[PDB]
């Protein structure tokens, strides 16, 4: 009954809207104003301690 | 857009094989409506006679055509422009056209066929039900039907003076219930009769005429299909009469005869006598419905009636009053009868019989919509019983389409209701005490 | 859904791809069965008849939906989701953080 | 295209100056209804009390906003999405919203509005009167009116226990004939009172309250002022009387005191003395009615004045009935009274209005619909007698708008109907004899 | 705008008193349509039965409430979102949806009421008539009536093993005629009756049912009935028979027993006695149709009945073929009949009906469109008889309005067609040699 | 769609129960207006005079129905076909069709009911509210009303000379504020002469005339008024006088003789002493407005009063600029007065009352819209208040619908305006210095 | 029908070929307004300031793609669902989302150009002359030149 239609729909999770004051300006997290994030998303920097 | 652009009657079949008319009115937007016209009577002191041939090669001298032209060349220049849902000033303007009392000129039929054809339209046009285009917003009341079941008199060569026999379902919840309690006593009584080598074949109305040794023969059969069915008698199904004692009735010796129907071993009552009899019938069975109890022209008897028992048995006048507003106001200031039987052919229009309902409900009187003995596929007078909440309708049995077409359309009515509908039973004989 | 109405331009795509005339009927675990089983299993009460069935798929990425519209108190029209609303909304969060050593 | 989209409330004076609330109706199409609720009463045991605010620093406890809000946040959000010609589902729907038999919990103002705007709205989306709307195709009368003309008991300083005094011009061939010889007795008694030094300023239901020497001089005054303006008293015009006996009485001893409003040397009258009072006015007067004749709580006497002037004069029950349906049906079964006096904010919803209207025609007995003290520029009082075909209505005196926007409403309706519009007058009065 | 948006079904009566249903088709215009389906049988291997509740406390076990539950919740969903125009495809998706050969899951009824209701729904949608939309622009042909005069077989007491005999009017020059002509006869028929003592009242098709003393007497009273009316057997009337011959067919012994209604002294016959029985009453009377006149599955039978008399009579199979496709084409490729009587309910949908009169038209059979015992005020019939061109109707006598609407429908229809109408008469017997 | 296609008039009764007409226009697609016409005057040099019947037989010869012939059979025929949104089109041509300055020949009342049913259907044609249609998209400032809250003079039997006396609730933030407020203090003051023993019955306008001492003692009353209902006067609410001074002004000596209302104690004052005394008044209490403080002929005196009091005090020519703008154009030269009390009936059309309200905004003076002594239910001079944003109205108390009715439709208006309503109160004398 | 759906701006030139910006209104039955903005001043100390690029290697500094980007993505999200005969309201809506006394945050020409379309296309829905829906039924007055 649910089908997958194409490739299928886009995860996106309300969470309270976050800027990062990066040394390169003001980052806001998402680029939408409905407080849409990508529900599982994380970066990382991997380094050789 | 309302306006009535066409006016068009042709000749049709009624339910016995007679000739009546059909009347179909179209307006601007091309909203339709048709009208079926049940055959009456052509003969009448004070009431509306139709319009018949009288060509003797063509169905015997009963033809409608004509009332047929006088819809198409006459009535339909003059209504043809007028707005749809002016219904009051369309019969107004047809009963001016006619220009007689008894709507001789033009026929009854033909008068009726637009009036009905009329409503019918402007209730297409409006997209409303009829009977809330009849009746206003607050129109709940399914009647209560009371189903003709046994035929006497002249409808039948059994030794029965009365001619109707009826099965009264006051004591059902809805009016779907009221109408299976009817068909399963009908089909009981079809099985009883079947058993007893009595005949089955119906009649004009739908119900039987067997060979019954009396009245109460008759009745106590009726009372035992009721209990086969397994319904309490005076409790959920009431018994009512149509004795129409205006066939039995000897003018010069004041008497009513039963030795018409009955043999010469009939009782010729005077007409305190048949106040006594009724009495009678009404204390040994649970009968809550009599009409025609006395003659048309016995006022002092049905005065006599109405005292002795009309606070307990609903007293109908269907010859007495001939749906004729003049009679019933006579009728109510003289305190003869409690009812009256309503028959939208008998007077000529549907304004004149929302008129007549309305001053009988005035006068506590209870107004009962009434079929006829040829009937149409039309079932407008289901709409005026639930328009006007009368509360009773008398439309036959429960076998010919003729009488099943008006049930089949009050249950259409009671289930677009739904929620609001209501079915009173004896409740809707408010002209009775407790 | 009340803030909002099926499209007209939806509605006629609809109707004339003909998608109501390929239903797709399933059961009470949402797994595709033939019409004579749906009617079997709804008949016998397995199946809800409402929540069972799709019509099909419109082809071309129409919008779905357009917005409902309503009369004000001038009698003037509006559209449903437009309004008062509230007043929450703060400025932000920031949260500093002049450390990550962003990638380029 | 006929769904009900949006329903807005508010608060909006009424012709007191008191507080009250209109509630506007918007269908899907842009048809649109306004309806204004009459000030009635907040406290009663079998009556629907109105919703107050209770803060006594705005409009000294008796604004509504409160029954507003009820309307814009509960009432609407459960009405939307209904059809607009579903004035019964509606109505059904608010009063089991509601919950409480006296609808006290919403307001019985706030659910009268809505039923009132929903009904204008749904005769606007038709494109109908809205006694069309309400009552069919068959509504034609136009109502008989009693107009208030003198004033004492409780709303006049002068020794006079009745009430009201009313004229009825019932020999009128028409309702603008009547309205004129209203209007034309109503400045010819204010010439009287001017020249005999009284005062002619109005109350609130427009009539006059001057300082007399008892009821016989009031109704002296009356007659005199119909025989100055040129019509015959007991052929033309007609006496009503208001008593309010529920004023005057005292529970504890069972007598009607007009020591209350007619001072120290008044008499004290029992139930029969009572009575035999009333029997003496009538004998004296061309009263044709009498409206609250003995205390509410009072049933045999009641009965017994029903049983002796009740057969030639007519005896509404306005606080004896409520406008409620089991006290109308106790006092049909009772016999008591022969008319009811109908106030719609007294049930708060139109249903329930035509309800008890059809409940006390098929009794015998007149509904007589009635303004309120405290009324609006909504005239849908007319629309609703019209439409019931009552033959009576009870709109205040021939002075400010908020009567005579019903009598220019029921001009309206009666320019509409033309040649179709019937006046019945002393015709309307059938719950009496000949 | 033509895309159905609702189907709802309701439980209604029949002409019997019987249950039946009827469907209600809406579309997104407010196109309507509604469908009431003949009562038929629940029970036969090689035909659709309907859905009966089984329920012994309603109706006897006769009611519809599962039809209706069918129709509401399975084919609703399913239906709801064709266009309305797609009649093939709703049927087919219904037959698919049920998946039985008997549509016995779902109930033929059920599927037939959707079947009319969507082609009524689509014809009103389209503006046309309902025989316009059915069989396309060419529809000019009014059927040739065989109507039901005298009943006997299992219908009567009387010793006839017969069970109808049947008028035709082929002689007519109109279907207005044809139609006075049969109301004539029928009347002439019921003064012989009434002169004769005979028994008068009417059965389930509006036939009489007297007791004659055989097949002989009933036939040459028909004769009799016939020219008193004015009109010439042979030439302008003539006579159709329905035998019935399964219910007195004595499987085990491969015999024909009239004993089973002819009384113990009646002949038996082998079916070469048969066929000698049938011939000799076609010599001796203008008989021009014969319905069953042998078994349902003597093959045999019916094969050597066609080599003697089907050149020169109409030779019907009912029970023969059932409305089947299967059993029309046997019979066509084995020369058994040369007609079949088409019942819609037999076969449960419009499309089947109409592949099975394309399939019998095209082998030189003829299709009669019939009518079962239990009726409608539904007249669709006559619009599938008219749009097929069938040229020839069987659906009952002239006196109830389950058999009067049909005729007051081909009324209609010739009078909408003007010149264009068409009354073959004896030219609408094509599959008869000259 | 927007042609006119009807004009209709009726007669219809007014709020003193005198008759006045109202015309109802129809457009091509259904969009309707009604202008029911306030009771004028039919005398007036420089006046427009409305058309009377003089029928001393019917009315006391106050009749309407020759101006009502006058819309049905002049009027009509020259409107109809013109666009409803041509209003100025419009009332100049029956400006040009009267023929005469004073609008005799057709009535003033006729022109001005045809004007205000033209405007109200222009405004229901393009779906807008009838002050945006009037005064286009910025139509945003709520009027500050001078409620008439005690009556005098020729209203009253007090010796008061002054006509009326006012409170103006300018303080208030909102109109409803404002409305509330003067509902209140007019309670407080009923309750106040209740209990100091004077009339409480209402007048023409709704205020009292109770039994003072003088001129003093009424505005004490009124201060202890506002005072006990919570709100302080001069800051809040300030008080307003209608002197009438053209009534007891003697042309013949040149002198205000109080006399004629205040007894032969009263004092004989010239036009100096005049000025002297309305300055001690303005001095004593906080009155803000004076209407007709010299008579209509002093312009000497007008002028002298403008140079005394025009600079903090509002001076208002009611009968000194009679609604014209010959009159004003003088005033403005001769600088005489600061104010014009604008009555739409002392005009005669919609484009000359906008005419003259634009003609005194651009000299400094503010247009107070007035109402007349006998009101209908007509609320346009509220549109009409706020379409112009003239910032004042004068409509009446706060007790009768007649006057209720404004109040509610400006209710009405702030409602729909929302945040956008302005109510700029004491800003709203835009003619006073601080 | 009476609904802003579109509110579009471009930018254009005006008399003197400096840039400026016009703006166009659609409503749900067709109904179009087209408003386009007097080149004025973007300095004052009390006076509405109209929003320039400042962008030299553009137009010299005049150019007005700021305002057209502000009329395209804050006010038209914003003013899309109002009656287009709600001028009042859509006029205090768009002074309200602009927040400054001296509109110079989404700058005068915008809020300018927004008002002058929804005003012309509110006149083309009702099929009435501009001056007829500005002032109301008593517009007569010819001004003096
Ligand atoms: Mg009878
Ligand atoms: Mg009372
Ligand atoms: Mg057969
Ligand atoms: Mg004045």
């Amino acid at each position: 009954k649910t089908k997958m239609v194409k490739k299928g729909v886009l995860k996106l999770t309300k969470a309270p809207l976050k800027i990062v004051k990066i040394p390169s300006g003001n980052h806001s997290l998402i680029k939408n104003h409905e407080s849409f994030y990508e529900m599982g998303k994380a970066n990382f920097m991997i380094k050789e301690i | 857009m309302s306006i009535i652009t066409d006016v068009y009657a042709r000749e049709v079949l009624d339910s016995r094989g007679n000739p009546t008319l059909e009347v179909e009115v179209y307006t601007e937007s091309g909203a339709f409506g048709r009208g079926m016209v049940p055959s009456g009577a052509s003969t009448g002191e004070h009431e509306a006679v139709e319009l018949r041939d009288g060509d003797k090669a063509r169905y015997g001298g009963l033809g409608t055509q004509k009332a047929v032209d006088n819809v198409n060349n006459v009535i339909a220049e003059h209504i043809i422009g007028f707005d749809v849902r002016d219904q009051q000033g369309i019969d107004r303007a047809m009963i001016a056209l006619d220009g007689t009392p008894n709507k001789g000129k033009l026929g009854a039929n033909a008068i009726l066929g637009v009036s009905i054809a009329v409503a019918r339209a402007a209730a297409d046009y409006l997209e409303v039900p009829l009977y809330s285009y009849l009746g206003g917003f607050n129109t709940k009341v399914l009647p209560t039907p009371m189903m003709n079941i046994i035929n006497g008199g002249s409808h039948s060569d059994a030794p029965i003076a009365f001619q109707e026999f009826m099965i009264v379902p006051a004591g059902a919840p809805t009016f779907k219930e009221a109408l299976r309690w009817g068909a399963e006593i009908f089909h009981a009584l079809k099985k009883i009769l079947k058993e007893r080598g009595l005949e089955t074949a119906v009649g004009d109305e739908g119900g039987f005429a067997p060979r019954f040794n009396g009245t109460e023969d008759g009745v106590e059969t009726i009372i035992k299909a009721i209990e086969a069915a397994g319904y309490v008698p005076g409790k959920d199904v009431f018994i009512g009469l149509d004795c129409a004692s205006s066939e039995f009735y000897d003018a010069e010796h004041k008497v009513y005869g039963y030795t018409k129907f009955e043999g010469e071993g009939a009782a010729v009552r005077t007409a305190a006598e048949q106040i006594d009899y009724l009495e009678e019938l009404v204390n040994k069975y649970p009968i809550i419905t009599i009409e025609d109890g006395m003659d048309e022209n016995d006022w002092d008897g049905w005065k006599a009636l109405t005292e002795r028992l009309g606070g307990k048995v609903q007293l109908v006048g269907d010859d007495f009053f001939v749906t004729n507003t003049a009679y019933l106001e006579k009728g109510i200031a003289e305190h003869a009868a409690n009812s009256i039987l309503i028959k939208v052919n008998q007077i000529g229009t549907l304004t004149e019989t929302f008129d007549a309902i309305e001053m009988a409900k005035e006068a506590g009187y209870t107004a009962v919509v009434s079929h006829r003995s040829g009937e149409t596929e039309d079932s407008t007078i289901a709409d005026i019983a639930v328009a006007t909440n009368a509360g009773q309708i008398k439309t036959g049995s429960l076998s010919r389409t003729d009488r099943i077409a008006k049930y089949n359309q009050l249950l259409r009515i009671e289930d677009q209701l739904g929620e609001v509908a209501e079915y009173r039973g004896l409740k809707s004989f408010y002209n009775l005490k407790k | 859904m009340k803030n909002f109405k099926i499209s007209s331009t939806y509605r006629a795509a609809r109707k004339q791809q003909k998608t109501a005339n390929r239903k797709s009927f399933y059961n009470d675990e949402g797994y595709m069965i033939s019409p004579s089983e749906w009617a079997d299993g709804v008949i016998k009460g397995l199946i809800n008849p409402k929540n069972s069935w799709s019509n099909d798929h419109v082809k071309g990425y129409l919008p779905r939906v357009s917005p409902r519209s309503h009369w004000t108190k001038n009698g003037y029209r509006e559209y449903l989701g437009i309004g008062k609303s509230r007043d929450i909304p703060e400025k932000e969060p920031e949260v500093i953080e002049m450390m990550d050593l962003e990638l380029v």
